[PDB]
């Protein structure tokens, strides 16, 4: 039941989001 | 994408992954197989004693998994850690399987009565007599030991086991057809589902169901001389006429009509879907695939029957060795040595060799049944950005 | 044995009640548990039916001469 | 070289025609040999003579055919090598054909052998 | 009266030939897997399949042998002359089918173990080939059962 | 007396030879399919056909054997010599034809599996060649079935 | 007496030998054709003479076997050991001749495939050679037919 | 009557064939084990399993032969062709199974000797294949037990 | 009657097969010993152990054959084919077991001699392998004893 | 030319066989076991010599 997703995230904030989603993550 | 998997569901998910993948909309029978494969393996074989002991060991491993999480497993131990839940379910099913087989600790045991099955009348007559044995009381929880586990009861019991395995295979094919129909409903084809799945399904299902109903009718009538070969005798004449042994009064003309219907449906399994596709605008693989699948289901049933017979033979050999050791040992030491040797040999044969062989055969039958059913591979696994070390 | 079939049906109903009490929260989980219970009941009933069909009428009795 | 091989094939076809003629003769050369009278010593002598004729015919024909085939292979190779050398190859082909014809004549002579009642 | 000798000979021969074919197939598959070893350690699951097929063939042979032995009951329905020869025919058919299946399974398993090291995406195809091979052994077992069925009628 | 026993033995030998030929063909096709799958997984799926053809030949041999077994009937006629002879001859002929055709088809498929990997176009002609090879075995099976139908040797 | 057994054995041997020879020739020719088709697929499509010769050999063998089987009419003729022995030997010889012709034709076609791959002139030459081989096979078939006709007497 | 000629021949043949097969297998395994020991002593210690399998096969063959010999009781059992036939069948089955198991065990032993140098996990896995072959041999021996028990009908 | 023929034939065959196997084993052991001595004359001394084992097995086979033959006394017991058949079977089984054991032990001993020349623990490994191979000769001797007892069991 | 001569040798052998067929009539002379064995043995020796000479 998944689908593709597209987004534009600033690199500085993208670092924190990537760190948070590193362990499990979604995409 | 992959459906969420719990601790028990992980093994079924791994099995489904072994059977390729499936589309997100595609039906995944992995959850159903998580019981079916234990259900088939229990039907395939099972030893009440060691199987219970194996289940206890698996449960101890599951309890100590906290340490097993810390203590890295080695080779097959790693796979066992993941498949603990599936193994426990399989052993639980095999418990009831052995209860049906009545070979508790790989040996028949009396149930309820002092003797579960005995010989009514024929007090002086030997077991090899015209009267022989009459089972006035029949074991209600399992097969009657006189009628199954006795010396000369083996052939008829094996024939009955094979006949029942045939029906079980027919049921598995029916379940596969039902799953295919359900997945087609999920696929939401306006008429293509009726054009393709309905003819491919049902046809061979009723073909095998004729034999299954013949077996049921024979069980009702209880013909003796033909044993389980009455169906073979009946089907030996695909041509019309004769049919004296037919239990149903109209079974002959009805069988001819069914044969004609199957012959008509045979092109219907292949023709309508390409015709609809051309009208809108593989089948060659689907060609002979029905006959091959029916042969495969019969092969799976025969494999289950053979596995059960082999397990019974191994249990009989172990019991004979134990009896020989016990009877010919007036001293305690000889009996102890013989019992220990027999226990080690039986454990090695059953809990390792027979268990692995039965598991592999049941898995292969499951793969065949699932490939026949649906989901046709064609996919991949869910891809998150998960840290492998962290998760 | 119709009594055996009734007992099996009662056991299935009890299992369904237990699964409902356990996981009424997850309707999909509840459906999965119901499917598992149905499969287990089908397997057990089929095994018992085969066993009884064997006991329907014996073709021959056993010989165990020493 | 293909024409030379065609000559060799013609020799093989001549051998086949000789075999067909031998079969036709053996159909004709069969003695009376009644179904009831199929145990006389004269019938056994006729059968032995017919078997000897067939053995002498077929084995010699096969040997001649193999010899002709080998000679024709070598001849085709030589003709491919040297354009001038064709009549010499035809000579070997004619020799093989003559061997086959000699076998056929031997069979024709052996035709009159049967003495069965 | 001398038929039971032929029947026992056929019963033994079925099992003997089936065991020989299974042993050959198993040896070939094991050599192939050991060759595939080290390079593809994860391919242990794939390498297990041919051993499973060989075991299945052996079990089918043992089942056929047990059925044949059960068929031989001189106490009732004296073996006469057709029983021994029928048992011999069934045993020979089962043994020959088992040997052929074992050889084919061994060759195919060696090929699959070789294919295991590189491009494991063909595991499904290898399993399909193995199943198609074991179909021959299944057909042989069915034929043996059918032959054993006619044994009783000859008594009259 | 014991002639129909020899006929049944020949009938079993028929299935034995058919199974041997089918197994040889299947082994060759499996080697070729393994090579093709090593080359490209896509070619592997299209290459399964010869194995199915060999299995179909084996199934045809098994069906012929089953028909021969059905032919044997004690209640049909008393102990007769011709019943065994005709059955044994039919079985031997069918088994030999099936084994030879299976070996030939196995060699052809082994060549064709390697051929198709380089060029997919020739696969069409290879399919026709394999079809002709299987049709030869089918004709042999029909010829054997004719002999089995020839049962009423006496009266 | 035992004549029907001899005749059935002879017919079975004829069919088996013809089938084996046709199979060997077809296998050799098909291997050659597959090898030749690797270079140019266009020439491969033209390479159907191996299929034609294999089918011709198989059809000849089947026809001979059917003719021999038809000759076995116990109701029409009580037959004799002599007649059955003659018919069996005739059929077996016809089958063996067909097998040898088919094997030779397949052996020739094996190289003929590569020859056709080389040039079309070699292709038509190999076609002529295969035609000659098929003519020899047809001659053997006609000999077998005549022999079967003799069995009637 | 003719029972000694059959029973004695079968008893001798079982042991002979089993010993020959086990010897060939043990020789192959020993060559592999020597190669592994030259490579590494640990592999030499590990490679003991094929020798154990060969010894087990030999012991099974000897046990079957002993059972067959003990079955021979001319004083108690009247001379019947069936009585000797059962022993002959059991001996033939035991010997053939032993020879096949020995050849397969030798091949598997060479393979595992290579694998032990290749990887310890490979040897651990090949142990399962060796166990499966031993189980097939044990199944053959068990069928031999049924064959021996068939002699009970004769007396 | 003709029982002495069979008994003497079995006695001769036992010795012949045992001698052939001992010859094969001794030849292989001698080749290995020569190789080891060329590599290292000092290590050659221990290399004679497989040769000694093969010779011991051959002598044991010969001794068993002699013991079996000595049992045959026509004056002791009247003409009975059972005793001759049992003696012949014992001889055949013992000889075949000895021959197979000798050949396998010779091959294994040559390999182990090469390995011992390579590494020292390989000597102990080869000794264990030869001890494993001796099981075939042990089984042959047991079968011979059983058959000799069955010979006296004749009545 | 030597090949033609060798073929002529086989033609001469065929002529000898034709003469044998002309004399093949068995009514004139009755041959016993000794006579048949002598004829067969001598012929076989001659044939072996001829084959060796041909090689």
């Amino acid at each position: 039941p998944m689908q593709l997703v597209q987004i534009i995230i600033p690199i500085e904030s993208a670092h924190l989001t990537v760190s948070y989603l590193g362990e499990l993550g979604l995409l | 994408t992959y459906f969420r998997t719990n601790k028990f569901t992980s093994a079924f998910q791994e099995i489904v992954d072994a059977y390729g993948v499936a589309k997100y909309r595609e039906a995944n029978p992995g959850v159903f197989t998580i019981v079916t494969f234990p259900f088939l393996f229990a039907v395939m074989f099972g030893d009440w004693g060691h199987g219970i002991c194996l289940l206890l060991g698996t449960l101890v491993l599951i309890v100590r998994e906290k340490k097993l999480a810390s203590q890295k497993l080695d080779d097959i131990t790693d796979m066992t850690f993941g498949g603990r839940y599936v193994i426990l379910m399989m052993a639980l099913f095999s418990i009831y399987t052995g209860l049906i087989y009545n070979e508790f600790f790989s040996v028949p045991f009396e149930i309820f009565s002092h003797s579960a099955y005995a010989c009514r009348d024929l007090s002086c007559s030997e077991a090899t007599t015209v009267g022989l044995i009459k089972v006035r009381d029949t074991y209600p929880f399992g097969v009657d030991p006189v009628w199954h586990g006795s010396r000369s009861e083996l052939p008829f019991l094996n024939s009955l086991k094979m006949k029942m395995s045939i029906l079980l295979g027919v049921a598995q094919m029916n379940l596969g057809i039902i799953l295919s129909y359900f997945n087609a409903t999920f696929f939401r084809i306006g008429v293509n589902i009726w054009c393709q799945f309905i003819p491919q399904i049902i046809f061979l299902n009723s073909l095998f169901g004729y034999l299954s109903l013949l077996i049921i009718l024979k069980w009702i009538t209880g013909s003796q001389a033909d044993l389980y070969h009455v169906m073979i005798y009946m089907f030996l004449s695909p041509t019309d006429e004769l049919g004296d042994n037919q239990l149903f009064p109209g079974q002959k003309t009805a069988q001819l009509v069914l044969l004609l219907l199957a012959f008509v449906s045979v092109p219907w399994m292949l023709l309508p879907k390409p015709f609809i596709l051309k009208m809108q605008h593989h089948q060659m693989i689907h060609t002979i695939e029905f006959v091959l699948g029916a042969v495969s289901n019969t092969a799976s049933y025969l494999r289950l029957w053979a596995l059960s017979l082999a397990h019974s033979e191994l249990s009989s050999v172990f019991y004979e060795k134990v009896l020989l050791l016990a009877w010919g040992y007036n001293n305690i030491l000889i009996l102890i040595v013989g019992i220990i040797v027999f226990i080690f040999a039986t454990v090695g044969v059953l809990l390792v060799m027979e268990t692995l062989s039965a598991f592999l055969h049941a898995l292969r039958l499951h793969w065949v049944e699932f490939q026949n059913k649906f989901y046709e591979g064609d996919g991949y696994k869910f891809s998150p950005f998960s840290f492998a070390l962290l998760d | 044995f119709l009594v055996t079939t009734l007992v099996f049906l009662v056991i299935g109903i009890i299992a369904s009640l237990c699964t409902r009490i356990c996981c009424n929260r997850g309707p999909s989980t509840n459906l999965l548990h119901l499917t598992l219970v149905i499969t287990a009941t089908v397997s057990c009933w089929m095994m018992w039916a085969i066993v009884y069909l064997a006991q329907m009428k014996p073709l021959i009795v056993p010989i165990l001469s020493e | 070289i293909t024409s030379k091989n065609l000559i060799s094939v013609i020799f093989c076809e001549a051998v086949a025609i000789y075999g067909v003629i031998v079969a036709i003769i053996l159909q004709t050369k069969l003695e009376s040999v009644p179904a009831s009278q199929i145990y006389a010593p004269e019938s056994l002598r006729a059968g032995y003579a017919i078997f000897a004729s067939g053995i002498i015919v077929g084995f010699a024909n096969l040997v001649c055919g193999l010899c002709v085939g080998i000679i024709g292979s070598s001849c085709a190779l030589s003709d491919a090598q040297n354009s001038s050398l064709f009549v010499k190859i035809l000579v070997i082909e004619i020799f093989g054909s003559a061997l086959g014809l000699f076998g056929v004549i031997v069979g024709i002579i052996m035709s009159a052998q049967a003495s069965w009642p | 009266e001398t038929a039971p000798f032929f029947g026992f000979l056929g019963a033994a021969a079925a099992l003997v030939f089936s065991c020989m074919g299974a042993a050959y197939g198993t040896a070939k598959s094991g050599v192939g897997v050991a060759s595939m070893g080290v390079m593809r350690p994860e391919l242990v699951m794939k390498s297990i399949v041919p051993v499973v097929m060989a075991g299945v063939l052996g079990i089918y042979g043992l089942i056929i042998a047990v059925i044949i032995s059960t068929g031989i009951n001189p106490k009732a329905k004296s073996y006469y002359l057709f029983d021994g020869y029928a048992h011999l025919s069934s045993g020979l058919a089962c043994g020959l089918a088992g040997l052929s299946a074992g050889m084919a399974i061994g060759i195919v398993g060696d090929a699959g173990v070789r294919a295991n090291a590189q491009q494991p995406k063909l595991f499904v195809g290898m399993i399909l080939i193995l199943i198609f091979a074991e179909a021959l052994a299944l057909y042989g077992l069915i034929v043996g059962i059918i032959l054993s069925s006619r044994a009783g009628q000859s008594r009259a």
